[PDB]
């Protein structure tokens, strides 16, 4: 794939695709 | 991740340690 | 605030603008 | 669990307010 | 309810979010 | 230029493109 | 209403320009 | 304006409650 | 219709509202 | 990577984050 | 194809990458 | 030449048809 830099409501976006229904954990 | 992905760069891969 | 009806991403970037920095759990 | 309920009914943004850290 | 730094489209999303059918104006 | 079909923040998301600047009423019956 | 037009048909992007400021 | 405090400065979701009908 | 500084995801969901269903390339 | 259900934008941002800047065709 | 089946069913990423340059 | 057309200076969806297939 690629590297790209993912801040802000994106960076949760791409979150959301890669985990989908297992949920994520969103912690600075 | 925020150092990671947004400061540098990171792959959809690594994204994957954050899936619960 | 209005009741909203949100899935997918847009719970998530809605889950991202009510906890912000302070980061969430997304947990379905 | 709230999810579930904002996308098949409502919810309100305070209730998402439980999530967040 | 944190404050965030909210541009362009992001900031038209969130006042979709907190206003909905009610509706909204934005003018800069 | 295709027509659309948008709902929700979809919407308010194509007023923001086609105004921009000029800004807009979101105004929904 | 042009939007709920939008939503439950179609519109088009200049229609979309009457809400424009 | 709008922008001359959620954008350049930053703002809250209360704040935002100011700019619908 | 006016010009707006247009990057990354945003560029591509622009490039999405006006060609639809006709696709599009995009390759930078 | 979980298996998506992705329709209109959401899957042009789907495949911007899969691609990056090597840039894609989208061909519905 | 793999387009229309992301959005009528569902697809995988490493489907999805068949369409990067 | 995209991304010097849109992002690095402003342009218009007009301009964006060209890229249209
Ligand atoms: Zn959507
Ligand atoms: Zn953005």
């Amino acid at each position: 794939f690629v590297n790209q830099h993912l801040c802000g409501s994106h960076l949760v976006e791409a979150l959301y695709l890669v985990c989908g229904e297992r949920g994520f954990f969103y912690t600075p | 991740i925020v150092e990671q992905c947004c400061t540098s760069i990171c792959s959809l891969y690594q994204l994957e340690n954050y899936c619960n």
